[PDB]
């Protein structure tokens, strides 16, 4: 810190910083010398060796009983070397994490905006079966009625169906541009690379939510049709599909001669004539005995 | 000894194979009471 | 080394070549450098074109292949890389990006083709997964070639 | 007795270059191999 | 009534556990006894039908041996935990109990259960302990040993030559070994552990010093042109005890100073020969 | 003269949950079951009985 | 530095990175203070110490010596801070023989398989073996092992500022009137024992 810090220095700290972690743990002194020179490898654009040594203060919690004031100041440091990445789940895992002392530090200035931006950023991150389980954990907080717009975030919950993007532009330039707080809005979309980076990848979000609500409730379905419900080109709908049916996320067959495609599987006999099977040993033997046991009791209920 | 469809002996005077000649067989003379069982035979051994 | 590169000639096993370069790693490790960058980038190029996809970037992780990450690693990563995407056109303007660091190796010819025509069919199988009938238009414009030599292409691809 | 050794050991070196054929250079690799052992005391 | 096969000498091995977790890279500098190794037991287990289509006859056992410490341990503890099939071990004493004929249940049980689990490799060390030259069939006690050696001896050879189990021979002293154990058919490929010179001498001081603090001088190319035929297992002491002598003066970092005194506390073989003789 | 159940064993293997094999300290091995409420998952081959 | 240290401040071995000595001997010649530390360290704990002649092991039966210094080695293992003790091992260390009588193997046969009980295939942890010999000229070189014994430790003659504080010590409980030259003692005393 005479110096000023620079590369040199930091790199001169990056040596020594465990050799304490070697001698002895001390809950307050140790975890600040182990995230000083996070800080500092930050400033000197390295990541890959930031968060190797990173992944021992990871450990170190339940100590926030006294460390309130330094616990979650140096988890902004996790959270820019994950956003220099694409790693929005983890990041949202962490804000999910860092909620406690902003709660205990409740007056929803340092404490609202936080669950603000966690929340628009879980849409952020791909879909996903435990994303799917943390958005049933934040949802239902008491909360969230704070945030007048989370009433309409419920609509990328459940009943997924059509998401014309021009009228979430036309009822989120707004919120991206205005608002008590607005300060996701910046972190999120307000930034020039940043903001255009979220664009398209929320672009690309509700492309696939569109694909994944074709792949529920659709047999057959035609180019002009899905391009017109996409508000997209046909030939950018084209290599959406390509490129997410490499990743084997949607299975479907996108036919590009004709017009008309199909998301259906081509269907096994064996599996065809099993499902009959099944459905018929079990709704016909289970429900059928329930229904006469219902009514044997039905008869003991009134008059015998 | 295989040719001449001849027993093929051999002895390297371990004490493994003692008890296959004798309680204690303190000799070796003793072999030659089982070796004219088997008359078509022949004595090898090693250095 | 030597018989590493002479083997390599009828095209018949790599391992053996790279257990060669490996010996020749530490061999030649902090006391002959000039070996060993050739040697590396003959060992990542031999691993590469028998379907390695991330097993460049895995062993190229290794401090011992870190300590000599010049410009052949790159080259070598980029084209790992575009591998396993068959991003031909990448492939392509990654080799003439590296073309003055890629002319070193004195063989030659088992790069320029041996791996194209591969490369080309990987595409071709990557560029069919999503539909099951197509115009030849599409798929030509597609990967942005021709049409007879896509057709005569097409043609193995289907015997 | 040596002859075996030679042989077997230049089968064994045609199994660590995983071939199904052994070649005219694995025996003389082998017996060079023998020679070198016999150059030994 | 029949039953499945069971042993109790060695139960299995658990190996969760009981995997002693050494790497082929912890061993010092041994490339010739590994890679013989490696063609031994760890090639013909998985490759078997490369040996049946050369038709090389792959052994049926090895032995090794050689003089104390030279690591004979650390390599069965190396292909033990490196193992993708079953292996068992048993020190090879137990083969003796208090009663009558317990020993040839104690091997017959154990090579059956070999025989059912797995192509297996199978762990017997001290041989001495089992294997002698004479015989007195009138102790008693001598009794049980030319017993349990006569029903190894038998069961090596209940094998037909395609079931994948390999043995994998451990001693010290080679001279009290019976020649006829060691017959082709039985030990067809022997193995002595030398005791390292120049060669692998550096080797196994920088594989050992790769854990340690070595600051920023402490030489070692001076210490490998000592004379006097310093063993393997020693090296280990050597390092130890200077961590030890490092330790005492509450240092963590090991320093240059240290060696020369912990060198000559365990050698201290001065000259054992007059040198006018020479 | 109902504390003469005195001989001492130990397990080998699980047959079943009420077929096990067990040997004496004496000599041979023996064919043994147990009485319903001993914990017979708690009879790990290794203990004495 | 062996037998206190890494029991209680085990943590400074892993900060250095190195494993704490396995066991150690002690030799010299006869009766210069060897058991005086070993019925002196005796006296510490009282609880993790078992201490043997190495001639009770021995018995006339066919191998029960194994057994019993098998279970002698899982008692130790039971209570994971224990110290194990066998003087005059020379009774079970002998060096070798190429069977001479009967008896040697299976004293041989107990010897090697004590050899791989203290370093095969197991972790000894906390057990520390402490030795003692009056001649170690008649001991395996596997028993000697550096490997299998870390340190050897040596006890000389007494010094002459030892043997004035040995016949101090010696020199609690007399009655008598103090006039006594002790250097006088001292310097006719030459090799001269412990006792
Ligand atoms: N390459 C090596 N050479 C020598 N010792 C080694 C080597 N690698 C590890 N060691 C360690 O050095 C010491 C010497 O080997 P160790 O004591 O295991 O003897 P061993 O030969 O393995 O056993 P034994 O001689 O009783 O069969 C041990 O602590 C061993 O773990
Ligand atoms: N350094 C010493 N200081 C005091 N007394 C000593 C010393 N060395 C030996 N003695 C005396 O020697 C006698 C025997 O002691 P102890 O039984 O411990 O013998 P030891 O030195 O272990 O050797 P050994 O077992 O061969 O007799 C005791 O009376 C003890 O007072």
């Amino acid at each position: 810190k005479e110096q000023n810090g620079d590369v040199k220095e930091a790199a001169s700290i990056l040596q020594e910083l465990q050799v304490e972690t070697y001698g002895s743990m001390e809950k307050k002194e140790r975890v600040e010398f182990i995230l000083e020179q996070m800080r500092l490898c930050l400033a000197v654009k390295d990541y890959i060796r930031t968060q190797i040594i990173s992944k021992k203060i990871n450990t170190k919690f339940f100590q926030e009983e006294n460390t309130e004031k330094l616990k979650l100041k140096y988890y902004n440091l996790m959270i820019q070397l994950d956003q220099h990445e694409g790693s929005y789940l983890s990041i949202c895992k962490h804000y999910r994490a860092i909620y406690d002392t902003p709660c205990i530090q409740a007056e929803s200035e340092k404490w609202q905006q936080a669950l603000k931006s966690v929340v628009l950023y879980v849409i952020l991150a791909p879909f996903d079966n435990e994303q799917s389980d943390l958005v049933h954990r934040i949802s239902g907080d008491k909360k969230l009625e704070e945030i007048p717009k989370y009433k309409d975030l419920l609509k990328l919950f459940t009943t997924m169906e059509l998401m014309r993007w021009s009228t979430l532009v036309e009822d989120y330039g707004m919120e991206l541009r205005k608002g008590s707080l607005e300060s996701p809005a910046t972190d999120v979309f307000g930034s020039t690379e940043e903001g255009e980076k979220r664009w398209k990848d929320l672009k690309n979000r509700v492309v696939e939510h569109n694909i994944r609500i074709m792949a529920k409730y659709y047999t057959r379905i035609t180019m002009k049709r899905m391009a017109q419900l996409l508000d997209l080109s046909v030939d950018e709908s084209e290599a959406f599909l390509s490129n997410l049916v490499v990743n084997k996320t949607i299975f479907a067959k996108v036919d590009r001669l004709a017009g008309i495609i199909n998301f259906q599987r081509p269907k096994d006999p064996n599996n065809l004539l099993n499902d009959w099977s099944q459905k018929l040993n079990s709704l016909m033997s289970l429900v059928n005995k329930t229904t006469h046991l219902i009514a044997k009791e039905e008869m003991i209920h009134n008059l015998q | 000894a295989h040719h001449t469809d001849c027993t093929f002996i051999r002895v390297s005077g371990s004490e493994l194979v003692q008890k296959f000649i004798g309680e204690g067989a303190r000799m070796v003379r003793e072999l030659f009471v089982m070796a004219r069982e088997h008359a078509p035979s022949i004595i090898f051994m090693d250095e | 080394m030597q018989s590493g590169i002479i083997h390599a000639a009828e095209e018949k096993d790599w391992k053996t070549a790279y257990s060669y370069f490996y010996e020749a790693f530490e061999g030649y490790d902090s006391i002959d450098s000039p070996k060993a960058i050739t040697s590396l980038k003959y060992m990542l190029l031999c691993k590469i074109m028998l379907n390695t996809p991330e097993d460049v970037q895995a062993l190229v992780s290794g401090k011992l292949a870190l300590r000599y990450a010049g410009r052949q690693t790159e080259a070598l990563k980029c084209v790992a890389q575009a591998s396993k995407n068959r991003s031909l056109a990448d492939f392509e303007k990654a080799l003439t990006d590296y073309r003055a660091e890629l002319r070193d190796d004195p063989i030659i010819s088992t790069h320029l083709a041996k791996l194209y025509d591969n490369l080309l069919e990987q595409n071709l199988i990557r560029v069919i997964e999503p539909f099951s009938r197509v115009q030849i238009e599409h798929i030509s414009s597609l990967i942005k070639l021709s049409k007879a030599d896509v057709e005569r292409k097409l043609s193995q691809m289907i015997l | 007795a040596e002859v075996k050794g030679v042989c077997t050991e230049a089968g064994m070196y045609a199994l660590r270059e995983r071939r199904v054929h052994v070649t005219q250079e694995d025996f003389e690799m082998a017996v060079a191999k023998v020679m070198q052992k016999d150059s030994e005391k | 009534d029949v039953l499945p096969p069971e042993a109790d000498s060695s139960i299995m091995m658990l190996t969760s556990d009981q995997k002693p977790d050494v790497m082929y890279a912890d061993i010092g500098g041994m490339d010739i006894q590994k890679q013989e190794v490696r063609e031994a037991v760890e090639l013909p287990l998985t490759h078997f039908e490369l040996y049946k289509q050369i038709g090389i006859d792959p052994p049926r056992g090895v032995l090794m041996y050689g003089p104390p410490g030279c690591g004979k341990t650390m390599l069965a503890k190396a292909v033990a935990h490196h193992t993708t099939a079953a292996f068992i071990r048993v020190v090879g004493s137990e083969f003796v109990q208090k009663y009558l004929g317990e020993g040839p249940r104690m091997v017959r049980d154990v090579f059956r259960l070999a025989k059912e689990n797995a192509p297996a490799i199978i762990f017997i060390d001290e041989i001495d302990a089992i294997a002698t030259k004479r015989f007195d069939a009138q102790t008693g006690a001598d009794r049980e040993v030319q017993r349990i050696l006569l029903e190894l001896l038998n069961q090596m050879d209940g094998f037909d030559q395609n079931v994948n189990v390999k043995v994998i021979m451990a001693t010290n002293r080679a001279d009290t070994l019976d020649p006829a154990l060691l017959r082709p058919g039985r030990l067809d490929r022997k193995i002595e552990f030398p005791l390292p010179d120049r060669r692998q001498k550096r080797l196994i001081f920088s594989t050992i010093t790769s854990k340690m603090n070595l600051s920023e001088e402490v030489d070692l190319e001076d210490y490998v042109a000592r004379p006097d035929k310093i063993s393997g297992a020693d090296i280990n002491s050597i390092c130890q005890e200077s961590g030890m002598l490092a330790v005492r003066e509450n240092r963590y970092i090991v320093l240059a100073k240290d060696f020369e005194k912990a060198y000559k506390t365990v050698i201290k073989k001065d000259e054992q020969e007059h040198e006018f003789y020479k | 003269l109902q504390s003469v159940g005195q001989i001492v064993g130990e397990v080998l293997k699980q047959l079943t949950e009420e077929k096990f094999i067990v040997k004496a300290t004496n000599g041979p091995r023996y064919v043994v079951g147990c009485r319903r409420q001993l914990d017979k998952s708690k009879l790990k081959p290794g203990t004495r009985v | 530095e062996v037998i206190e240290l890494p029991l209680t401040n085990p943590e400074l071995f892993q900060r250095v990175g190195i494993i704490p000595p396995k066991g150690c001997l002690l030799y010299g010649p006869p009766g210069t203070g060897k058991t005086l530390l070993a019925r002196a360290v005796a006296s510490q704990l009282d609880c993790n110490f078992l201490k043997v002649v190495s001639s009770s092991i021995v018995d006339k039966y066919i191998g029960e010596s194994a057994r019993l210094i098998r279970e002698m080695f899982n008692y130790a293992r039971d209570h994971q801070p224990c110290i194990i003790f066998m003087d005059e091992i020379d009774a079970i260390g002998g060096r070798r023989f190429s069977e001479g009588t009967s008896a040697d193997r299976e004293i041989q046969r107990t010897l090697m398989e004590l050899l791989n009980q203290m370093d095969g295939f197991d972790t000894l942890h906390r057990v520390k073996m402490i030795m003692a010999t009056n001649r170690p000229d008649t001991l395996d070189p596997a028993l000697l092992r550096p490997g299998r014994l870390d340190r050897k430790i040596h006890i000389d003659l007494p010094n002459e500022q030892a043997r004035l504080d040995i016949l101090k010590i010696h020199a609690g409980p007399i009655t008598k009137h103090g006039e006594i030259d002790y250097e006088a003692i001292v310097k006719l005393s030459d090799g001269f024992n412990g006792a």
